[PDB]
């Protein structure tokens, strides 16, 4: 049978991504949205 | 009136019991036949927080002591102020703990625990008001570790709405005094962070470098060591015992240190500390004590905090100290190190100041702080976690425990979870107003 | 109120319980005869002793030990010799004739006739004491009952106490060295059967310590007497904590949980420091990181491998005397800071550390002399796999012959067993060979800029 090591440092080897876990913060969310466009035109306007 | 229960558990924990056992008995002047003989008045008025009453002037401490072995508990009951103690309240076992954490949380351990707890309702039936248990024990040990994570496991639902305040020795930054150390550590901190109100965490290597730098000792011992966390713990501890200008608990304390339900991993630090001739070179004085209670050399985890933000702060001082040179030292601190505080709690200091010093000194202050840098301990110990799981590398010895392979990885999880909420408050930014696009328009050519 | 059993087995592990409980006696101010030195009381408390001595009569103590040789000769000359009042009769067992550098012998058709006798005084001071520990077993490879009577008495062992530490204390066979023909083959069918049984050995060879007396002790004419005396200086500093409080301690069941990262690497090899004349000892002052960089030279280790050869796994410190903790964490982490005393690749907390108060006595008139500080150290390394493939050449060519055959199967022992024997030490060295790789789970390995 040829032999090999009764051993076996190869199991955690089916762990799962990840990696690692989270970050959440506790209770907003910041400038997630990457500083694009929010209003339309701008300077004088209207008026009747 | 108001009370504190005391248990230690390990070697360590027992140690560094046997030590604030003297100190806090000296500090009282209980004697060590257990006689008080206090020479002031304001010592037997506030006995009740860390003694019990026994027959004609004898008292005994509320200190429940555990072991796994019969061996470090003998040192203390034959070593000085073992007399003290009750004897009921000395919980050891025949078994050894083999630095293995899970032989004391499900197997070894738990052959005793309702031994200990026989011991916890015997003592905290004692106090007219419990506020809290004080615990000294390992972290990367087998013994002190493997004892607190099961039994607090259980004081944390008897005595839900007591405090739980917790000193820890953490495993080193540059070597080991056990092969394990990052498996105890990383199993005890996923039972601990769900049930602690406060954990200090507390480095050999961070004394060794005081030992060697502000104490200029050539032979420091474990007792030199000691005399420090228990002169801290005696500190910490000083407003619940004797009257001050500005009292605080345990309380009181871990409300204004502790802003997240997990963020209860502290720094200690004390002051002064000098040599027994550099004394004599230096002044003495509110800002003699500041100029070394915020200094990153001489805290007791080597995390160089200038590394990280402050959350929060606590400075507990005895002696008598003037209010306007005490609380514009602890202001010139926050603007001169305006870079190292967190953004969204201000006023970051809880400032406490009691009458009575300790046996020896004048004056002294104890340092607690509270920044995001001390995930300087817990990388290391994430990291020597997987180093050694990713093969699963001494797992036999927990199974042949019966703890599951699984708790490992959950603790990993955590850990993760944990250090990254370090990370995620790190100079964390505060909400405010954004960015407005304006530019000029024609009104003449 | 906590206790250890001894035993010695083979006139090896007779031979050093013959020099290890006279040392246990000084070490303890006790008597060649268990008595304390007086009658009369003095001092107060410990009475350290009652791990090691059972308590009887007018406060005679006797040693907890049981001795096993298949010849009565090396156990006559302990019963006729100078320590004839300190060991009790009933431990002191013996055999008809020798298993004869034997295994099979040894194992089966005469040593199963005393196993039950042997396990019956065994059951006999297990029921004496408050709180076994475990057992500390003795023997060498080259012997037939050294051999063959250890792995039968641990599968008894097991049967009896289970999970109980059993830890083995053993004459590891010589690089160049033999005193015998056939050592090869018993200390196989030995190991073999060990592995699957025992928690711990710890390794320790003659011709290692036959250089380092000459070497080092300047011993020109060294003897076996030197050996064991050598050996027993050893096991005082795996036990000191045992026998004496101290600033930190280190039980029995520790050494496995540290030592141990599979069950199948359980083999550290032990090492001691200083080992000099007094002659030279005047010329040296002997710090504490001094005598801790001389537990790393491979002119000073005690079994003869070179640690060069190999890569770090586990260790533990173990010193006496003059000795504080931080004097240590410096002695460590400059060793752990040389990457040429080089660690497997994942391992990072590589050190255990013991400190006893209590320095090592020596025994009166002989060739050790005294010393202010000393440390035991025993460390777990790939670099031993150079004399497991000793032990794999020196069989496979003699059973590629089926030379000395004859005798282990006239025992009836099969060819069969002989062979998987041969099958588990080719398993182990794919055992040593894979902790050795720096856990590698692709296709290469990886760096950053700079090591
Ligand atoms: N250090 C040391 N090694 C010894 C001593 N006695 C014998 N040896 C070693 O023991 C091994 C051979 O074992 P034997 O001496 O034949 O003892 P045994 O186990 O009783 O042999 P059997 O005749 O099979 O019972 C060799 O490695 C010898 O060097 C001793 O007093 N000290
Ligand atoms: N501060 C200090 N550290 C100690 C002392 N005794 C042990 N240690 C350290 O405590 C850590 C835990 O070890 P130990 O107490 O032996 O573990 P346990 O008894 O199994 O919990 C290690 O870093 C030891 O070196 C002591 O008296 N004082
Ligand atoms: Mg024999």
């Amino acid at each position: 049978d040829r032999v090999q090591s009764k051993i076996g440092s190869l199991d955690n080897i089916t762990h799962v991504p990840g990696g690692g876990n989270k970050k959440i913060e506790t209770h907003k969310l910041t400038f997630r949205e990457n500083a694009k466009a929010k209003t339309d035109h701008g300077a004088e306007i209207v008026y009747k | 009136m108001r009370e504190i229960v005391h248990i230690q558990a390990g070697q360590c924990g027992n140690q560094i019991g046997a030590k604030f056992w003297e100190v806090i008995s000296d500090e009282h002047g209980i004697d060590p036949t257990g006689s008080y003989h206090g020479d002031s008045d304001l010592q037997l008025e506030r006995i009740n927080v860390y003694y019990n009453e026994a027959a004609g002037n004898k008292y005994v401490p509320r200190a429940i002591l555990v072991d796994l072995e019969p061996g470090t508990m003998d040192s203390v009951r034959s070593g000085p102020f073992g007399q003290i103690f009750r004897p009921d309240n000395f919980v050891f076992g025949q078994s050894g703990a083999g630095n293995n954490w899970a032989k004391g949380h499900y197997t070894e351990g738990a052959e005793l625990v309702d031994s200990v707890l026989d011991v916890v309702r015997k003592e905290s039936e004692s106090c007219d008001c419990l506020q809290g248990f004080q615990l000294t024990h390992s972290l990367g040990g087998g013994t002190g570790s493997g004892m607190g994570t099961l039994l607090i496991s259980k004081i944390r639902e008897e005595y839900p709405d007591r405090i739980m305040n917790t000193f820890s020795v953490v495993p080193s930054p540059k070597v080991s005094d056990t092969v394990v150390e990052p498996y105890n550590a990383t199993l005890s901190v996923h039972q601990l962070v769900e049930n602690t109100d406060e954990t200090y965490c507390i480095d050999n290597e961070a004394l060794y470098d005081i030992c060697f730098r502000t104490l200029k000792l050539t032979t420091p011992t474990y007792g030199d060591l000691n005399h420090l966390v228990s002169a801290t713990m005696s500190g910490v501890t000083t407003c619940l015992r004797f009257p001050g200008q500005l009292n605080a608990d345990l309380r009181k304390l871990a409300v204004n240190m502790v802003p997240f339900p997990r963020l209860h991993f502290f720094m200690p630090g004390f002051a002064p500390l000098t040599s027994r001739g550099s004394q004599q070179y230096r002044a003495l004085t509110v800002p003699e004590l500041t100029q070394q209670m915020f200094d990153a050399k001489n805290m007791m985890a080597a995390c160089d905090p200038r590394h990280g933000r402050y959350l929060t702060v606590a400075a507990v001082f005895r002696g008598r100290m003037s209010m306007k040179e005490v609380d514009e030292q602890m202001l010139n601190v926050q603007n001169k190190n305006s870079s190292y505080f967190v953004e969204w709690i201000p006023n970051n200091v809880k400032t406490a100041v009691c009458d009575i010093p300790p046996r020896g000194l004048k004056m002294s202050a104890t340092f607690i702080g509270n920044s995001t840098a001390i995930q300087e301990l817990f990388k290391r110990i994430s990291e020597q976690f997987t180093a050694m799981f990713r093969r699963k590398a001494f797992l036999h010895w927990y199974t042949g425990e019966g703890m599951d392979e699984m708790e490992f990885t959950e603790a990993e999880s955590n850990m993760n979870d944990l250090v990254s909420e370090y990370q995620q408050y790190q100079d964390a930014t505060a909400d405010e107003q954004g960015e407005f696009e304006e530019e000029g328009e024609e009104d003449e050519a | 109120m906590r206790e250890c059993i001894s035993i010695h087995v083979g006139q090896a592990g007779v031979q050093i319980g013959n020099a290890c409980w006279e040392l246990y006696c000084l070490e303890h101010g006790i008597q060649p005869d268990g008595q304390m030195p007086s009658d009369k009381t003095i001092g107060g408390g410990d009475d350290s002793f009652n791990t090691f001595f059972s308590e009887t009569g007018a406060g005679k103590h006797v040693p907890r030990a049981v001795f096993v040789d298949l010849e009565p000769t090396v156990i006559d000359e302990v019963r006729t010799g100078t320590y004839r009042q300190l060991f009790h009769p009933e431990q002191l067992i013996t055999g008809k004739e020798d298993a004869a550098n034997n295994y099979a012998r040894g194992h089966y058709t005469i040593g199963k006739e005393i196993i039950d006798l042997v396990l019956d005084r065994i059951r006999k001071l297990a029921d004496q004491c408050t709180g076994l520990q475990g057992f500390l077993v003795f023997h060498s490879f080259g012997g037939g009952t050294g051999s063959g009577f250890t792995s039968l008495l641990m599968e008894r062992l097991s049967v009896d106490y289970g999970k109980k530490s059993k830890l083995e204390f053993s004459i590891y066979p010589a690089p160049q060295v033999s005193t015998a023909v056939v050592e090869p083959y018993n200390s196989i069918l030995t190991t073999h059967t060990t592995l699957e049984h025992s928690d711990c050995a710890f390794m320790v060879d003659n011709e290692a310590i036959y250089d380092i007396c000459r070497r080092n002790l300047d011993i020109e004419r060294p003897t076996y007497t030197n050996l064991n005396r050598l050996i027993s200086q050893i096991v005082s500093s795996i036990t000191a904590s045992l026998r004496f409080d101290g600033a930190l301690n280190v039980d029995l069941t520790e050494f496995q949980t540290n030592l141990v990262p599979y069950p199948r690497i359980h083999f550290p090899l032990a090492t001691y420091a200083p080992v000099i004349s007094a002659e030279k000892a005047y010329h040296e002052q002997l710090s504490v990181a001094e005598i801790t960089n001389a537990c790393f030279e491979p002119a000073n280790q005690m079994v003869k491998c070179d640690p060069r050869h190999g890569k770090y796994m586990a260790c533990c410190l173990l010193y006496r005397g003059d000795v504080v903790p931080k004097d240590v964490n410096a002695a460590i982490a400059t060793i752990k800071t040389k990457r040429s005393i080089q660690f497997v690749d994942w391992c990072p907390t590589g050190f255990k550390v013991g400190i006893n108060y209590q320095p090592p006595t020596v025994v009166p008139g002989g060739d050790l002399a005294k010393v202010q500080r000393a440390v035991c150290m025993l460390s777990n390394t790939t670099a031993i796999a150079e004399a497991w493939a000793r032990l794999d050449h020196k069989f496979d060519l003699m059973y590629a012959k089926r030379a000395f055959v004859h005798w282990y199967v006239g025992e009836g022992m099969e060819e069969g067993e002989f062979s998987e024997a041969r099958e588990d030490m080719a398993a182990l060295e794919k055992d040593y060979e894979e902790v050795g790789v720096d856990s590698v789970e692709g296709e290469g390995e990886e760096e950053g800029e700079e090591y």
